């Protein structure tokens, strides 16, 4: 799983994969890996599946609970400090490798939070076993404060550095940019590289061909009147 | 079983044209402690071929003066075939492979991993692996210890496959190496400033140029992560 | 484990039970119970680690009991086992382990038709026309398929369950000393001292 | 200790329960609110008026967001509604948000803060 | 897995499975649990297959530098107690091992030994070895009589093995049957578990918690 | 700690014909989650007719090819040039395997050619000993999911005659070197797309009497 | 991780690192471990690093607290904050922090709390894993109240040291003044001590 | 032993052209014994399909702990539950037991009733929705299963065709496949009809 | 399964072995021998664990035959006994342990009286008027104090060895499917299918 | 422990530290570490006590019989024969040993031998257990080619600074001195060092 977040001037990029693992089988050929505290406050996580959506959908309710109660926009700030707080409780068995970013009133962001509570600010942040496919990448073409669609090619590429050389990153590429004091606009499939080949022969039958046991009907109807 | 004492880690590697580019970080790392600084593992056999390897400094000691062995046996005899058409990358690929292999049989394994990499007297680029297990591979690019996971990627982009060779040259490959090289450092604990790159052309032959350092490293964003506070 | 067995017949249920008791290595009893009637029309036996199933079987037929007096009429057969599948399910998450391999056989008046179940120690219910736990369970499930037809006679089942007794007594490591048989059916329930 | 366990609320002797009659006489001496169904929208809408003319009132939500698609507005009073706007908000998170991750029914929504106010007029304190 | 051997009148009846497993995967279907240790001797598979297959080769080199050496033909009580003494010499080395002997000589008769891996070995007229064996044995030893019938003694083998393949998890595949005389073994061939089910629930009327 | 053995990965298939048989596999090799090589075939020919892949460990997988290669000089030395057969390859295999058994291979291996009256002939190996002949045979990581669909094409399994409704099974139909192309492809496409051991190339290589033939195709790269 | 901290004339100077590895992979290497927990006292963070966040954050509640219902803390006071939740989660968590702080009473004063709780008033103090390479030099080569240049150069150097001979300490060196003259923050690009 | 381990069990799904279907086998075992070649996996509650793989005691457990929870929305809001309401509702229960959890794999199949759309969804023991519009298999033979319904699979089928490649892949995996097997039943669901179709195979 | 006996009386020496042998899960045989003869009158039985019992004693049944033939004179009970304690002994200290138990029961020539030998499976012969080995030995022990005599025949001892027998079936958990009695008597070695 | 060498201008100086622990309790103060395996080449013993003695023994038994028929040997040549042998041994014994000798040609030379059986060649070497904590000292104090009066002191507060801060090293110090002139003793009492 190769997910990256990349901080430009003007907002914040986070890309995913959207292979899908369990074990070396391939669980879902596409499902998006990004998921949503606040419109303002995207993350995408890495590690146990289940254990990364239950977090940012918990910490998505405490922040709408807030964002409510303070009557004006959240920042990425309170999400960071809430979901840093909740994960030390447990000392680290909720699992969770999240790239948090975001933009808010109060600048540009990008945080990387592991499970135990540990926080880095950079930069550049990967997480996932893919992370140190994109970081190589990630390390030679950048620059201080990058601008908009520099960042994009950038971002897309370091998730393709992962297709091609993590075995946990395939298909298709997502891309989710974030920018300060305006709207989200979700670039889904912005990068799609590798398609499955049409069949040889196209694979039909012929009925009678599975054989029955026997037969019985039964529908979904409820019971109703005569 | 054995346990890791000494090791060394970081070689990377990719080919070219008309040759390759083998480099390798020089620093022996001893754990978190460092006690040792500017150990060369990229170590010449023949006159065309690095033999480039990573983990132990003592496995790779013992086998370093076996390396120089074989040039004596090879010396022994046939005046006009001691290295001309004796020595080639792909002999001394095999001569270690089948010494790690009995010694995995032991289960007293020497503990290292291997490249050779060279340019053989048919006039072709070589790049092969080998390693504490045993297992052999071929390649287009090619890397130990922690930049088999982080420069590696950096070089597939360059050199995809076994056909993006002759698309690829010394001076692009130069680059591709000094980049790699400058990323090891940042992103790897065991990883240093001195770095020596060798490169086996077969227009000029091994032209081995030692105790190269990294330039142009960034560390100006460092001031622009601010506390927590 | 133990002998226990079920057969439904196609008027009756059987169930029978191992006579023998054995703690540590040494035989204590041959001729003590192994099943508690629950209800009067509900036999339910029980088998696995020899001091859980017995006094858990007691927590059983107390909480079924409770119920058929409230509404002075019992808890027909699938209720009984519904019941009982709850309870276990609890019981394997619960700090103390319990092990009860049970199979209730019942006379079910209330569709008048016979029901076995077999519900393991994890908790699952499972309707089935002959079941069995334990190592008994590797030799009979086969051996009562040949023979079974739908239909079936009480006296047809007792001469097909002794032969099943006598395969196990030479197959099986384990004595248990022959079985005690017990009818469940419509007019009650009562046991024969053929074995 | 405590002894306030007994209801605030009870019945009359010639039926009703007195204690819901004087809150609603709080709703009918309260602020204006009113409410028109169309069949593309529901308007709902409300009076402001100051208690100072120094006070803002900008700076006060009598219409307040309970989730993204739903809103609600009070007549009464003030104080009363603070508390309950932030209870409604917080078991439209806790009963669909942790548990369908999405938003409620409008109909189950109004059933859930009935059953807030129904026992309130419960226990003591 | 299940492999059974019962001597009667015409001498001894080898039926085994074939659904030889990995575990939660099967492997193959298609694992021949018969290993013709020469012309004249079978062994059956049941253990691990490795060990058990490989040595029971070995064994037919043994009997090929018997009937070399004496110029007769072997034992099989010779045979059975030379495989006895080599896994004992390996008894701790970890291999695993449960072969039925089955031959018929003119100088002991029918006779089956049962040989495993920790140097035991025992005479016998019927086993059943495997993870099934005791399904198998159920429908065998009820219907068990030592007057039989060649007929009635093949349909017995099929019907037992059929049984285990329905209950027991690493049983099926197909059924190889083998007919031992003292001319030697006579193949009766191999018959698929899944074709005989529907064959033998018509038949006798038997499977009948299996809805049709 | 030292740990003596490991993994490489890797999905082979082999299929035996009625006059032809195909050992195929991919020329992916890695450890973990770094591809090792993009390519990288481990189906040697090893002279006779006769195509080898012991696949899984890489290790062990390099020391039967060896040594198998070994013998067959040796056949031709010791038995004066006598041709090694389909039958005479499996067996001494078995002897190599079987001759570490207490400090096993960890590799699936597999040979195959063909027979002496024509006809393909697949025997498969387990890691540390006896084999069995095949007509279909997956293995390496990936052997569970190439496997059931290749019966459903080639054996025909659960599948019955149309309009009978399972009262005639469906028998065999004599299959085509071309044929075999569109199974071998349509799997092991499905195979990149559901499990991550798969990819970069795939190499056919179909053995008869009249040749050896190498095909290379290249797969997806994730 | 490198972290010391050292007074001096005016205050006190806290110095460290700024590269956090886990294993051999560096999770961040520009990182601030420099870190506000109240207004004049500052704190160096080692051990690991969720855990000694997770505390300072405790700590910054606490003496926030203190300041607004009872008067500002002094250096000794803050020590008594991280001193009793290490003390109390000892057997369970191991956090190295060291707690520096400029009085206006007393000066810049250095307290250093180890990995079971306690605490110990020192003239300079040295801990972390990467800078226990360094304790010979830093004993000996310590002079009494240096002036602010002589300080710096000090604790760079010092740290030089740590960096050269662990690799899990390196990347800039960050420095933390705490003064009369408010709070600077120094910084020292890699190549500016590595070529000496 | 494994919870996971113990009675085997796959379902299968698929989707079509205006329909799905659902599937599993009827093999009920405790560990090796084989207790019954009868047992359905699957139930439904409305227009909503749960087949629910794994550990024995959690299929029934958790069948009748979704019984509860379906009523009450159907009590309430006078409505029976729609596909993904349903799936999202399964995500946040599996999750309840954490730490010792619920031992199952459930698979969520439906045809929504408010726009007429095929819905599929999948489940671990934890539980996170692994979205798809292709097929949702889970279980033991799980990982065969993948492989066989990929190789079958064409985006797009008319319900009898559906039926042609469910069939065929479900009982290929089940019959290599130790714990599973036994007879398999096939539901073609569409939006006013399903029809519950038995499946002649191997019962060895 | 496990049971040897052993009633050493003024004539004889009665000798039981179990006809039920278990491996695995199962009875494979429910009849059997255990028991091996060594020489004319020294009979040598056996039980322990598996296959250490199978190859072990016939290791023995040829020492003992070489001599005895060879210088055609029949070793004392005393004699026997005594080799077969000094390959007990050895191999527990080597790589196998020989996992056996043997009664050792033999008619003297060179006494006229007969003598029986327990040898535990360390590898230390005691001499005793009667004797068993197992746990199934420690029921028995406690009758053949009671009703054993310094002036018993052969008749008293397999009137003895009746209760012992039947004081088995109760109160061992598992079975032995009878015994096979031998005499070892001065005329020769008999078996007779008394229980 | 703490041992070192150091070459010089003029030869090489060997310094060691000769308090040998078993536990808690020093078992002897005055176990010498400074062991003669050559007449001019000498080493330092640090690691267990036992497993060094033994090997160096061996290891002068072979320099017997190389001086006796090859002539006198180098200090490269002393070395070799430790590696080679702790790589055969080296899952089943540990050492530290600093190979330190004086050859006419070469002058003085510094060698040292970790666990596994490595060599490196170093102007510096340190060892022990309080090497660690001096490593800082070492390289930022020690010059390239100083004379014999800047060497003598350089080693003593080196140890002074071992035996501070690692309490397992104490009871002397004592130095050889291999030069071009001989072998002159030294030993330095603790109220000398506790000075300096």
């Amino acid at each position: 799983t190769t997910i990256v977040g990349v901080k430009f001037n003007n907002g914040v990029v986070i890309a995913a994969d959207t292979r899908s693992t369990q074990g070396p089988i391939v669980a879902d050929k596409n499902c998006a890996k990004l998921h949503r505290i606040s419109p303002k406050i995207w993350c995408a996580g890495a590690g146990t599946a289940a254990d990364t959506e239950a977090v940012t959908q918990l910490i998505g309710s405490n922040i709408e609970l807030h964002s409510l109660y303070t009557s004006r926009e959240p920042r990425v700030v309170s999400a960071l400090q809430m979901l840093k707080q909740h994960l030390f409780k447990y000392q680290g068995h909720i699992g969770a490798y999240l790239i948090v970013a975001g933009v808010d009133p109060t600048g540009s962001h990008l945080f990387s939070i592991h499970a135990h509570g540990s926080t880095d600010v950079g930069y550049y942040l990967s997480l996932g076993s893919g992370s140190l496919a994109a970081m190589a990448v990630l390390e030679s073409h950048w620059k201080q404060d990058l601008t908009k669609e520099e960042a994009i090619k950038l971002a897309s590429d370091a998730i393709q550095a992962g297709i091609w050389n993590d075995l946990g990153s395939g298909s298709n590429v997502d891309v989710c940019v974030m920018e300060i004091g305006k709207d989200a606009e979700y670039l889904r499939n912005y990068l799609t590289p590798n398609v499955r080949e049409e069949k040889q022969k196209s694979y039909k039958f012929p009925r009678g061909t599975t054989a029955v046991l026997k037969e019985s009907i039964v529908n979904i109807c409820d019971i109703q009147e005569e | 079983t054995q346990q890791p004492i000494v090791t060394g880690t970081s070689v990377i590697s990719m080919k070219y044209d008309n040759g390759v580019i083998i480099a390798a970080d020089n620093l022996g790392s001893y754990g978190s402690l460092l006690r040792f600084n500017g150990v060369e593992r990229l170590i010449p056999v023949g006159d065309n071929t690095v033999v480039g390897i990573s983990g132990d400094i003592s496995d790779m000691q013992h086998i370093e003066r076996l390396l120089k062995d074989l040039v004596t046996e090879n010396a022994y005899d046939n005046p006009l075939a001691d290295a001309e058409e004796a020595l080639e990358p792909s002999y001394i690929f095999e001569y270690l492979a089948t010494v790690m292999y009995q010694r995995r049989s032991k289960m007293n394994p020497l503990w290292n991993a291997i490249i050779v990499a060279g340019v053989q007297s048919n006039g072709d680029q070589f790049l092969r692996y080998v390693n504490l297990l045993g297992v052999t591979y071929s390649s287009p690019t090619l890397a130990t210890g922690f930049g088999a996971h982080m420069a590696n990627p950096l070089l597939r982009k360059v050199v995809d496959r076994e056909s993006d060779i002759p698309k690829t040259t010394v001076q692009v490959a130069e680059e591709a190496i000094v980049n790699a090289m400058r990323v090891l450092y940042y992103r790897d604990a065991r990883s240093s400033r001195n770095f020596s790159l060798a490169i086996i052309d077969k227009n000029t032959g091994l032209t081995f140029k030692k105790n190269l350092q990294v330039e142009n490293m960034k560390w100006d964003f460092a001031k622009d992560i601010k506390g927590y506070g | 484990m133990d002998i226990i067995l079920g057969i439904r017949v196609q008027d009756s249920v059987i169930l029978a039970s191992s006579k023998a008791v054995t703690r540590g290595i040494s035989v204590l009893k041959d001729s003590d119970d192994k099943t508690r009637q629950l209800s009067p029309h509900t036999l339910m036996s029980f088998a696995g680690e020899a001091g859980d199933t017995v006094q858990f079987a007691e927590y059983i037929q107390a909480n079924i009991q409770l119920y058929s007096i409230r509404e002075d009429y019992e808890l027909s057969p699938q209720a009984v086992s519904s019941f009982v599948r709850q309870e276990l399910a609890k019981s394997i998450r619960s700090r103390r382990p319990y092990q009860v391999n049970v199979l209730i056989g019942g006379y079910d008046k209330k569709k008048n038709k016979p029901e076995l179940y077999q519900i393991d120690y994890l908790g699952t219910k499972v309707e089935l026309p002959y079941g069995a736990h334990g190592y008994s369970g590797f030799y009979t499930f086969s051996l009562l398929d040949h023979h079974y037809r739908p239909d079936m006679t009480t006296e047809e089942g007792l001469d097909l369950l002794k032969l099943c007794v006598q395969e196990l007594e030479k197959r099986m490591p384990m004595d248990f000393k022959g079985v005690i048989v017990k009818i469940v059916d419509k007019d009650g329930i009562r046991q024969v001292d053929d074995f | 200790t405590d002894r306030y366990s007994f209801s605030l609320t009870t019945f009359s002797p010639s039926g009703k329960l007195g204690q819901i009659d004087y809150a609603l006489t709080a709703v009918k001496q309260g602020v204006t609110s009113l409410g028109i169904k169309a069949t593309n929208g529901v308007v709902i809408a409300t009076e402001k008026k100051s208690s100072s003319p120094l006070a803002m009132s900008e700076t006060l939500s009598k219409v307040s967001l309970l989730t993204p698609d739903i809103g609600a507005v009070y007549s009464g009073m003030g104080p009363d509604y603070r508390v309950l706007v932030d209870k409604s908000r917080k078991v439209a998170h806790t009963s669909y948000k942790r548990i369908y991750g999405e938003y409620p029914p409008t109909k189950l929504l109004v059933s859930e803060v009935a059953k807030i106010m129904q026992e309130a007029t419960q226990s003591g304190g | 897995t299940t492999t059974l051997a019962f001597r009667f009148q015409g001498g001894i009846i080898v039926a085994v499975d074939s659904r030889a497993t990995a575990g939660n995967w099967v492997a193959s279907q298609t694992v021949k649990k018969v290993i013709e240790i020469n012309p004249f001797l079978l062994g059956t598979m049941a253990g691990g297959a490795a060990d058990c297959q490989f040595w029971e080769t070995w064994l037919g080199s043994q009997c090929r530098l018997h009937e070399l050496r004496e110029k007769e033909r072997i034992s099989v009580a010779a045979a059975s107690k030379i495989l006895s003494n080599l896994v004992y010499q390996y008894k701790g080395a970890g291999l695993s091992m449960g072969t039925m002997i089955c031959g018929y000589t003119r100088k002991e008769g029918p006779t089956i030994y049962y040989v495993d891996s920790d140097g035991t070995r025992l005479k016998g007229d019927i086993f059943c070895v495997g993870s099934g064996q005791t399904f198998a044995y159920g429908v065998l030893d009820s219907n068990y009589k030592w007057d039989l019938s060649v007929e009635d003694a093949l349909y017995l083998g099929k019907r037992s093995i059929l049984a285990a393949a329905h209950r027991d998890a690493y049983s099926g595949g197909s059924v190889n049957l083998y007919h031992v005389t003292e001319d030697g073994w006579i193949y009766h061939g191999n018959h698929d578990v899944g074709e005989l089910f529907w064959k033998v629930k018509e038949e006798e009327g038997s499977f009948n918690n299996v809805i049709g | 700690q030292f740990n003596p053995y490991g993994d490489n990965g890797g999905t082979i298939l082999g299929i035996a014909g009625e006059d032809f048989a195909v050992l195929a596999g991919d020329t992916r090799n890695i450890t973990d989650y770094s591809i090792n090589s993009r390519y990288e075939p481990k189906v040697f020919d090893c002279g006779d007719n006769i195509v080898m892949s012991a696949n899984g460990f890489a290790a062990d997988g390099d020391a039967l090819v060896k040594r198998f290669k070994n013998s067959v000089k040796w056949y031709h030395f010791d038995h004066n040039d006598k041709k090694l057969s389909i039958n005479s390859a499996a067996r001494n295999i078995q002897h190599l395997l079987y001759g570490k058994r207490f400090f096993p291979y960890y590799v699936h291996t597999i040979i195959a050619g063909l027979d002496e009256d024509g006809k393909g002939a697949v025997y498969s190996f387990d890691p540390v000993g006896s084999y069995e002949r095949e007509q279909c045979r997956a293995g390496g990581a990936a052997a569970s999911l190439i496997m059931p669909f290749l019966d459903n094409q080639v054996n025909f399994k659960n599948q019955y005659e149309p309009g009978t409704n399972g009262k005639v099974k469906k028998p065999l139909k004599y299959l085509s070197v071309e044929e075999v192309i569109k199974l071998v492809r349509d799997s092991f496409t499905s195979a990149t797309e559901r499990h991550i051991q798969v990819g970069d190339g795939l190499e056919i290589l179909i053995v008869t009497k009249d040749g050896v033939r190498k095909e290379f195709y290249e797969l997806k790269r994730d | 991780t490198s972290i010391m901290a050292v007074t001096f004339k005016d205050g006190v100077i806290l110095g460290a690192d700024s590269r956090t590895t886990t294993g051999a992979y560096i999770a961040n290497r520009v990182t601030d471990k420099l870190t506000r927990v109240h207004d004049k006292i500052w704190c160096c963070r080692s051990g690991s690093a969720a855990d000694t966040q997770a505390i300072a954050d405790i700590v910054q509640y606490h003496l926030e607290l203190y300041t607004s219902q009872y008067g500002t803390p002094s250096t000794e006071t803050a020590a008594s904050v991280f001193k009793e939740l290490c003390y109390e989660n000892k057997d369970n968590l191991t956090a190295g922090i060291i707690v520096a702080g400029y009085d206006d009473k007393n000066k810049g004063e250095v307290y250093t709390i180890p990995l079971g709780g306690s605490v110990h008033k020192l003239p300079y103090a040295i801990a972390g894993s990467g800078s226990t390479f360094i304790y010979g030099y830093c004993d000996k080569n310590f002079r009494e109240n240096m002036s602010k240049e002589e300080t710096v150069d000090f604790i760079k150097h010092s740290l030089s040291q740590a960096i050269k001979w662990d690799g899990s300490s390196g990347g800039v060196i960050r420095m933390v003044v705490l003064t009369a003259a408010g709070v600077e923050r120094l910084i020292f690009y890699p190549d500016e001590y590595e070529q000496l | 032993s494994d919870p996971s381990s113990i009675n085997g069990g796959i379902v299968v799904a698929m989707t079509g052209k205006d329909c799905v279907a659902i599937a599993c086998d009827l093999r009920l075992g405790s560990q090796s014994l084989g207790v019954s070649n009868k047992f359905e996996k699957i139930f439904h509650y409305g227009h909503v399909f749960l087949g629910i793989t794994g550990l024995a005691t959690d299929v029934t457990t958790l069948n009748e702990m979704f019984r509860y929870k379906t009523n009450l929305y159907k009590l309430k809001e006078e409505r029976a539950i729609e596909p993904e309401t349903f799936t999202q509702l399964v995500s946040s229960s599996l999750y309840e037991r954490r730490f010792g959890p619920y031992f199952v794999g459930p698979v969520v199949a439906g045809i929504n009733s408010k726009s007429g759309k095929p819905f599929i969804a999948g489940f671990d023991l934890i539980g996170c929705i692994d979205e798809a519009k292709d097929f949702i298999v889970s279980g033991t033979a799980s990982d065969q299963l993948f492989g066989m319904c990929e190789s079958l699979y064409e985006p797009n089928l008319e319900p009898e065709d559906l039926f042609e490649t469910i069939s065929q892949a479900l009982l290929n995996a089940a019959d290599r496949d130790a714990l599973s097997g036994w007879g398999a039943v096939v539901y073609i669901i569409k939006k006013d009809e399903v029809v519950k179709r038995y499946l002649k195979m191997r019962q060895d």
